[PDB]
RNA sequence: GAAUGUUACCGCAAUAGUAAUUGAACUUAGUACGAGAGGAACAGUUCAUUCGGAUAAUUGGUUUUUGCGGCUGUCUGAUCA
RNA sequence: GCAGUCAAGCGUUAGCGACAUUGCUUUUGAUUCUUCGAUGUCGGCUCUUCCUAUCAUACCGAAGCAGAAUUCGGUAA
RNA sequence: UUCAUCUAGACAGCCGGACGGUGGCCAUGGAAGUCGGAAUCCGCUAAGGAGUGUGUAACAACUCACCGGCCGAAUGAACUA
């Protein structure tokens, strides 16, 4: 899988794992066997115990193998990141050694099970089982160092970032201590240390922010020193790999000030030598700490170096600062516009002659005041009544008696709905005398018609 | 009163149309010695498509029962039942595959499955 | 996700007030808890606890001795350095395995009254020329599961064990009819393909086979061990 | 796996008496007035009530629901005596008993067996001791005041007033919830021969428990794997708890059956009458659920031995209509008026 | 006006409620959080009648109506009808339409000026609905969908339909209804847009699953701002 | 052990004689067993025999034997009890093998192959009479048996062999005598696969009126003709599919495959 | 069934056995935690499988009401009952 | 296991020997397609009873345990 | 039982010193003693480890190895029954 494989079961060291397996085998299997028991039963019991131990070991090893991220072919960016973090060759060799140990355990268990079914004396079966257990322990014993290294890398791999390069992304990069970490903290709702040293954000922290109704993620990295492409550290190698593999332009930062005490010529030369990384990214350049420099008041010789930056096609020089973040809005807007342009370039009513209507928003809603939840001076919001009443557990909703009718006495009157005959609703109508005035005449004309005498 | 037992060949109730379905399994069944699962009205069950669309055949999908056909004592004292057993098919979240339904649906199943209620016009 | 920040959060909230005090109190109580557990942890647990305590004590003693020694203060070629390293048999008077159940009897026929069958319950090596005869002739049966072709071999020189094919068996004491049967019967002398070591006798005639005696009991173990008779 | 019942209910021999003896009584709250802990009566039959409930958070909230309910006959009762008990290491022991000497023929018949052949030599002889200026019952009261920290009152059912005509009444003990036993004994003495009202001891929505004897079924005595190498069903005392009282039945007047909603003026008497029972004409209690035993079997009502604060007990009923159709077959009408309306005039009418 | 709102744990807002330009129906079950959530946007302009239909909590789909009146299925009990009559405004009328179909909200969808009905609905019921709502009636289906109300949502402003509707069908529906029509989606592509949410000329309510683009589309089509 | 009869006979048999279906010998040519024999039993000849030649065209069998002859004798054989074909050649081969092992004075031959291919029938026709029970059923024997002939060689009987493999492909497995079709609940799903191997004209020749499409329709028509159709036109596909699979296993419908 | 001079009522208990079980809809929650993905339980209500104690008004089978009306054939000479 | 290695201690006091320790113990998550003569009556239904070397529920504990969720020591029949 | 501490103040308890070249040499964005590793010096004394730990980007911040200010009479370590 991808995206934070932390779900690995954080296997215990070799000694602890072996102790756990042995305890499980002892607990989950019978123990009291006697010489007087039939040879077949004793052999079956010993074979069952050996098979249970072997199956437990095999299941543990298989789960360990499966839980790993399957570095091979997973992704070039992820593969390079894992290689830098954990020295891919060693990790692959450790996994191969674990697989070989599992195969050896399987073979040993099978061989001992095949041999175990022929021992006659109970002592012979006991010795065979002990030899099988010793062989399994010896096989597991040599696995201590690979298991410990895998546990360490898992402890580190679980907390690694989780981003898809194929998605739309914009990154921030530049010299360390340029305020890049502060820019990342301000631009997106992410918390990162802003301490003033050249390795503040050692790890590649991931930031997320939304613009134009779309999510735009970002990453952080301290950048690159002189680094003539022969002597590079793991942290800088990770940044180089990320810049190479990642999607649309990463923002290049430059501290045009006394801080970051490398001559601006060195900063220009860094990006000039890194130019091959700008094959199709349409790189953008943002000057940091502009508040205390005002690049407009810059030496002509230094301005020439900045001018040389503009010479390379598809670049821009935007002003930004950390003390005041007003420029961050424009920076993010321009970055998002460029990202959308790059992602895009890769590719009624009919007035039916009769209908008349007006927007029928009721005058009440038109003139009613806007509601404010945080303001104490607001409507009751009888949800509050329920909360103070004890929530829905005991709040007896009583919207009844609070409805519009002719009189306030009808609110509490209990409608009978039954009068010893079929419900009045079938004939419940105002002015019931319409069905009573003629009843007297009907009775009179039925009595005086000779039908009863 | 529980509905059809395990393996009952119930008819489909969706608009896509299917000959029938086989209830290989039940969810939330009352697992008990000698007491087989019995899917009741409104209960989501995993029933294989015994016959129907060529692609739907030979695969199990969550089937939602919409008719019971058996006498069950609702909290209302009336012992109502239906013509025959029928049930729609939907994903585990109740997303019915079809865009409509065939036949009426009961209130008990509609209440538990808002999507099914929205997907039915003749309710109760 | 979110790499080691947890350290950052600890640094921004700083070791919750009771955490340090509770940790110190637990550490102080560790000795008392260990002493109490020395009486608890009954059968099947006290033994393990005592073994662990003994191992820890031995390690502590060996570390203290190393520190004390430190506080006081076979030539090899330049290419081998920095690299990993009266004719009685070694085991005379071997255990007298008797003619007994080891010749296990297997009941034959539907009515078990004419078994006449004997099965050898000891490891035996035959090789390619086994060619099981018709079932009617199986007077003696050596099970396949109990057949081994490669036996462990070692010598008191460099301590290197290498699995090598078994060549043949020459002399099994105690009724060498077992020798004729090819049974291992620890205490036997067997030939082993020593071509791997490549030792060369005088005259340039490289040797590739020597007779070795089985040291371990293959009957009670799933592996065969032997020592080169050099 | 489970077994054929509960081992705690076995052995299951026949009960020693038809009347279910009370195993325990509610704790005596001294702060409360002198009330009655329990009641006794005979259950008439079953009926169905349709009503709505105020149960917020429930699926059927505000919706009408029909629940099984039963009617228990409980005519007026008169106290016949008082009993005191003293705590001892052997347990509570009866100290002394007192009688009013104004005992109806029902208790005399209960005491005897062949009343018709009996000479009717009732308590008269002992009563002659009480038939004086007193100082005897005063002595008994003093003895029960100095001792007998727990007092149980004795009452007898008005079997003659029961719709099912009978001459022999039941007798049982009932405890009091009043203050110090002084008030208990004073109230008991003042209430000698006084009628007892059922409504005074219970109220609507009150949670109560009951004990009774289940229907007998006669002798009820295959796998040959029961024992290792190394016979009656029914007619036993059973207890049930958490029963909600829906309404107190003032059956000595009309309108009890009809609720404020339906107001279909009529009594709870089912059309034709209860199966194997008479025609209720006195006070009764309406309780939901069911109680062990059958019609005419004596039952006891108790208030669960403890107070409950669960919302289920707090919830109040809103009875809209009570079913009273003829239980003698597939009844279709509640009163003869409905049957006449449906069928109109008949041969018997003219 | 367009504020995210959720049922207990269901995004089908319109199943348990049916908002209208002059009243709103909400199921009596659950808690007052839904009631207060609707009150916040609706204030106290019109009564919010807590009521059930045939004992079910799907009153939003069972019943349907407009500003001039409200219609309920025959399955509705007498008590529910009386409560609706005594709670709804005097202008709104209610009747026990005696027709085979029950789910008015699913089988029928309408606004203050136009109403769509099932092609097989009885003439008497159609005439009663037309008289009650003061709106025209037309026999139509949305891309063959028998349940017009389960997919189609229509108010005085523009309308919304499930995405499966074809371009020609969308244009025909817009022309017949004389309202703007966009084949948007709600609740993360849910096809129950006609019944899983409620909306009117001033207020739009939908489940939290509605993504920001969906909310923007709803606002643009209904022009709440 | 029912299955381990493979190991039992391999260890007991001096020479293993492979039996394969003439329609597709590669199906019965599993390599896993041959690899073990090569690694551990160099003293076994591992001879091959092509059974069921009469069920395929003569040229197809000739091409198959020519292709397989690069590493095996590939003796053509037919499993008729009395009218056997190639019996003389196999008898001569066994006589030559015995002549090679004259110093042994004893020898036995074991049979390896899928169930119901030619094992029991070939043994019986070698004996010239029915000795081992034979029927159109995969399971004809549950335990091994020994048969004498010429007083110098022995025959070893065993059940069919199908080595486990993750590539089992139950769909492909059902197209051979390995599977007892009688116990399959839904044989219908596998009917369409027959058209991939069997010729269209051959079906019409050995199956009633043809011109079918959507092979389920062919099953419907066959059931209608045979009278096994249920009321309303619905066919009893279970019985029809069972009969079709049984006929395919028995070779009633002719079909064959050819090598590159 | 002898208990305890006789009978019947009320009760206490020395003693034997003991039972309930598990899950979920909400509230608190789309909040704490979460850059994102995802996301609780501490309180109160409300439901659910199995099992234990009871039935008997509602519902299925079991029918010796011989109960109702009728159908095939026989009989008191077809039909009376 | 065999043959050593260090050697807490006992040693005829040259030998033993607790715990550790080296060699058997396809380094690229490949696939072994392997599952090798158990000569014996047992096998499976229901219900009960007993143990804990306990799977869930219950109890609390140690974890790169931030939550969800996961690894494990222990109490508990 | 043996070996040392001793009124040239017995063990344990409260306070300070714990230096100067130095931030050793190679590894190098940081190893100022506590991520790598060779020796672990000389100056200096009552005493100081190119460091025992706790913790830091980097020292920094705190403890003892070892000593002294008060105490105030036997104490610490390994074995045997
Ligand atoms: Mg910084
Ligand atoms: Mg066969």
């Amino acid at each position: 899988m991808q995206l934070s494989w932390k779900d690995i079961p954080t296997v215990a060291p070799a000694n602890d794992l072996l102790d756990i397996v042995l305890n499980r085998t002892q607990r989950k299997t019978p123990t009291v066997i006697r010489p007087g028991f039939k040879i077949t039963r004793i052999r079956a019991f010993y074979m069952r115990k050996v098979k249970y131990t072997g199956e437990g070991f095999v299941e543990k090893f298989e789960d360990i193998l499966k839980g790993f991220p399957n570095i091979n072919d997973v992704h070039p960016f992820h593969r390079d990141l894992m290689d830098t973090l954990y020295e891919k060759n060693h990790y692959k060799i450790s996994l191969a050694a674990i697989s070989r140990a599992k195969s050896l355990v399987e073979q040993v268990a099978r061989d001992y099970v095949r041999l175990l079914k022929f021992g006659q004396s109970l002592f012979q079966c006991k010795q065979l089982k002990r030899a099988a257990l010793g062989r399994m322990a010896t096989i597991v014993k040599k696995l201590r160092d690979p298991l410990a290294y895998l546990e360490q890398v898992r402890q580190h791999i679980g907390r690694l970032p989780s981003i898809d390069p194929n998605t739309r992304t914009l990154l921030i990069c530049g010299y360390p201590n340029v305020g890049k970490s502060s820019f990342l903290r301000c631009i997106t709702k992410s918390d990162v240390d802003v301490q003033p040293y050249a390795f503040t954000t050692k790890s590649l922290y991931v930031g997320h922010f939304d613009y134009k109704y779309l999510r735009f993620q970002a990453i952080d990295t301290p950048g690159i020193l002189d680094r003539p492409t022969e002597e590079m550290n793991n942290i800088e190698m990770q940044s180089i790999y990320a810049i190479a593999h990642l999607r649309s332009c990463v923002l290049y930062f430059m501290d045009l000030s006394e801080q970051c005490g490398f001559t601006i010529e060195a900063q220009v030369k860094l990006f000039h030598s890194i130019k091959p990384l700008f094959a199709n990214k349409s790189v953008m350049v943002v000057i940091n700490k502009t508040d205390i420099i005002r690049p407009e008041d810059l030496d002509e010789e230094r301005a020439q170096l900045l001018e040389s930056v503009k010479e390379v096609p598809g670049v821009e020089i935007m002003t930004s600062s950390c003390q005041l973040e007003e420029n961050v809005m424009e920076v993010r807007n321009k970055a998002c516009e460029k990202l959308l342009a790059s992602r895009i370039e890769n590719k009624q009513p009919q007035a039916r002659d009769d209908v008349k209507r007006t927007p029928f928003i009721p005058e009440s809603v038109k003139n009613l005041k806007k509601y404010d939840p945080e303001d104490p001076n607001r409507r009751k919001l009888a949800r509050d009544i329920e909360a103070e009443n004890g929530g829905a557990g005991v709040f007896n909703v009583n919207l009844k008696d609070k409805y519009l009718l002719e009189d306030d006495e009808w609110k509490n009157d209990i409608m009978p709905e039954i009068l010893d005959g079929k419900n009045v609703y079938d004939f419940l109508d105002p002015e019931i005398a319409a069905k009573l005035q003629a009843l007297e005449e009907e009775e009179e004309k039925l009595e005086n018609e000779g039908f009863y005498n | 009163s529980l509905g059809l037992p395990v393996g009952a060949i119930m008819n489909c109730a969706d608009n896509s149309g299917a000959r029938n379905l086989y209830i290989i399994a039940v969810k939330g069944s009352g697992s008990r010695l000698n007491r087989l699962p019995a899917a009741s009205l409104g209960d989501m069950v995993m029933a294989t498509v015994k016959k129907g669309k060529p692609e739907l055949r030979k695969k199990v999908m969550p089937a939602i029962v919409v008719r019971q056909a058996k006498s069950w004592r609702r909290r209302d004292g009336v012992f109502l039942y239906f013509e025959d057993n029928a049930g729609v098919i939907a994903n585990p979240k109740g997303e019915m595959k079809g865009s409509a339904i065939t036949g009426p649906v009961g209130k008990e199943c509609a209440d538990l499955w808002p999507r099914v209620a929205s997907n039915s016009g003749v309710v109760v | 996700p979110q790499n080691d920040y947890i350290e950052r959060h600890i640094k921004q909230h700083g070791k919750r007030l009771d955490h340090e005090e509770r940790k110190r109190k637990r550490e102080a109580r560790e000795s008392h808890k260990i002493s109490e557990r020395a009486q608890k942890l009954t059968g099947w647990k006290g033994k393990q606890f005592a073994k662990k305590r003994y191992a820890e004590k031995v390690s502590m003693r060996k570390k203290i001795k190393a520190h004390e020694q430190s506080k006081v203060k076979d030539a090899l070629p330049t290419y081998l350095l920095d690299r990993e390293q009266k004719f009685s048999v070694p085991l005379p008077k071997v255990r007298g395995i008797s003619e007994e159940e080891m010749f296990k009897v297997i009941k034959t026929g539907k009515s078990r009254s004419k078994s006449w069958k004997r099965m050898i319950t000891k490891h035996t090596f035959v090789g390619e020329g086994f060619t099981r005869r018709p079932v009617k002739m199986e007077r003696i049966i050596r099970p396949s599961a109990l057949r081994q072709k490669k036996a462990n071999v070692t010598h008191p020189e460099l301590g290197v064990t290498v699995f090598l094919p078994i060549l043949a068996v020459k002399k099994n004491p105690q009724s060498p009819m077992y020798t004729q049967l090819g049974v291992l019967t620890k205490g036997t002398i067997i030939e082993v393909n020593v071509s791997e070591l490549g030792m060369v006798t005088a005259g340039g005639k490289v040797v590739w086979g020597k007779y070795a005696q089985v040291t371990n009991e293959p009957d009670r173990d799933g592996c065969v061990n032997a020592v080169l008779l050099v | 796996a489970p077994r054929h019942g509960h081992l705690g209910f076995l052995p299951r021999k026949r009960a020693a008496s038809i009347r279910a003896r009370v195993k325990a009584f509610p704790k005596d709250d001294r702060s409360k007035p002198v009330a009655l802990t329990s009641f006794l009566g005979y259950k008439a039959g079953m009926t169905t009530i349709v009503r709505d409930l105020d149960r917020p958070g429930s699926k059927f909230h505000k919706r009408e629901v029909v629940e099984a309910v039963t009617v228990v006959d409980t005519p007026p009762v008169v106290v016949v005596g008082v009993v005191g008990y003293v705590e001892t290491p052997r347990g509570l022991r009866s100290l002394t008993t007192v009688w009013a000497e104004h005992l109806s023929d029902e208790v005399k018949r209960r005491f005897y067996k062949n009343w018709y052949k009996s000479k009717k030599k009732a308590f008269t002889k002992y009563s002659a001791k009480y038939a004086q200026d007193g100082a005897g019952i005063e002595r008994e009261l003093a003895r029960i005041k100095k001792y007998a920290s727990v007092v149980r009152v004795l009452v007898h059912t008005q079997i003659r007033k029961t719709p099912l005509a009978q001459k022999k009444a039941h007798l049982a003990e009932i405890q009091l919830n009043g203050g110090s036993i002084s008030e208990k004994v004073d109230w008991a003495r003042e209430h000698f021969e006084k009628t007892v009202a059922v409504d005074s001891v219970f109220e609507q929505n009150e949670m109560i428990d009951a004990i009774a004897v289940t229907k007998g079924h006669g002798f009820e005595g295959k796998v040959a794997c029961i024992g290792a190498w190394h016979g009656q069903r029914g007619y036993h005392s059973r207890t049930s708890i958490n029963h909600k009282i829906y309404r107190v039945g003032k059956g000595d007047d009309e309108a009890n059956g009809a609720t404020s909603f339906d107001r279909t003026k009529k009594t709870i008497t089912p059309m034709g009458g209860f199966v194997h029972y008479g025609e209720i004409k006195n006070d009764f209690i309406m309780v939901k659920g069911c109680i062990p035993g059958n019609r005419k079997r004596i039952v006891t009502l108790r208030k669960s031995l403890y107070t409950n604060t669960s919302r289920k007990a707090l919830e109040e009923v809103s009875l809209k209509w009570i079913d009273t159709a003829s239980k003698f077959g597939k009844g279709r009408f509640q009163t003869p008026a409905e049957k006449h309306a449906f069928m109109g005039t008949l041969k018997k009418d003219l | 006006m367009a504020t995210r709102t959720q049922f207990e744990n269901s995004n089908e807002i319109g199943v348990f409620s049916k908002l209208t330009n002059t009243y709103c129906l909400v199921a009596v079950g659950g808690s007052e959080n839904f009631y207060s959530a609707f009150e916040a946007e609706l204030g106290d302009a019109i009564p919010i009648v807590h009521t059930t239909i045939a004992g079910t909590r799907i009153i939003g789909r069972m019943t349907a109506g407009n500003r001039r009146g409200l219609l309920v299925p025959t399955q509705t009990t007498d008590q529910e009808l009386q409560h609706l009559r005594n709670s709804l405004p005097d202008s709104v009328k209610i009747q026990r339409v005696e027709e085979r179909l029950s789910a008015l909200g699913n089988v029928i969808c309408c606004n203050d000026y136009v109403a769509l009905v099932h092609p097989d609905i009885d003439r008497e019921t159609e005439e009663l609905i037309s008289d009650v709502l003061g709106v025209e009636v037309f026999r139509q289906t949305i891309s063959g969908n028998i349940l017009v109300g389960s997919y189609c949502s229509l108010s005085n402003q523009g309308g919304l339909v499930h995405p499966q509707t074809s371009v020609q069908d969308q244009e025909e529906l817009s022309s017949l209804l004389q309202v703007p029509l966009v084949a948007g989606t709600v609740n993360r592509g849910s096809s129950v847009v006609g019944a899983g949410m409620v909306v009117n000329d001033y207020l739009a309510v939908t489940g939290l699953d509605t993504t920001a683009p969906e909310l923007s589309v709803i606002e643009s089509i209904f022009r709440l701002q | 052990r029912i299955w381990n009869e493979l190991y039992k006979v391999i260890d007991s048999s001096d020479v293993v004689i492979h039996v394969l279906d003439a329609r597709d010998p590669l199906g019965t040519r599993c390599k896993s067993v041959e690899e073990y024999m090569k690694k551990e039993t160099p003293h076994k000849h591992l001879i091959y025999v092509l059974n069921k030649c009469d069920l395929v065209p003569t040229w197809v069998a000739a091409a198959w034997v020519k292709h397989l002859s690069k590493e095996r004798p590939t003796l053509a054989f037919h499993a008729s009890i009395t009218n056997s074909f190639g019996k003389g050649s196999l008898i001569q081969l066994l006589r030559q093998f015995s002549q090679l092992h004259t110093d042994r004075k004893q020898i036995s031959v074991g049979f390896i192959g899928y169930p119901n291919t030619g094992k029991s029938s070939i043994i019986n026709t070698l004996r010239k009479k029915k000795v081992c029970q034979v029927a159109p059923i995969p399971g004809e024997t549950k335990v091994w048996q020994y048969i004498t002939l010429m007083k110098r060689i022995f025959l070893i009987d065993c059940p069919g062999i199908v080595p486990p493999s993750s590539k089992d492909s139950e769909e492909d497995i059902l197209f051979r005598g390995v599977v007892r079709v009688e116990h399959v609940t839904h044989p219908e799903q596998y009917i369409p696969g027959v058209l991939k191997r069997c010729q269209v004209k051959h079906l019409e020749r050995t199956y009633e009126i043809s011109g079918w499409k959507d092979a389920t329709e062919f099953i419907e028509i066959l059931a209608r003709k045979q009278g096994r159709l249920l009321k309303g036109g619905e066919p009893d596909e279970s019985g029809v599919s069972k009969q079709i699979l049984n006929d395919f296993n028995r070779g009633k419908i002719p079909w064959f495959v050819l090598p590159p």
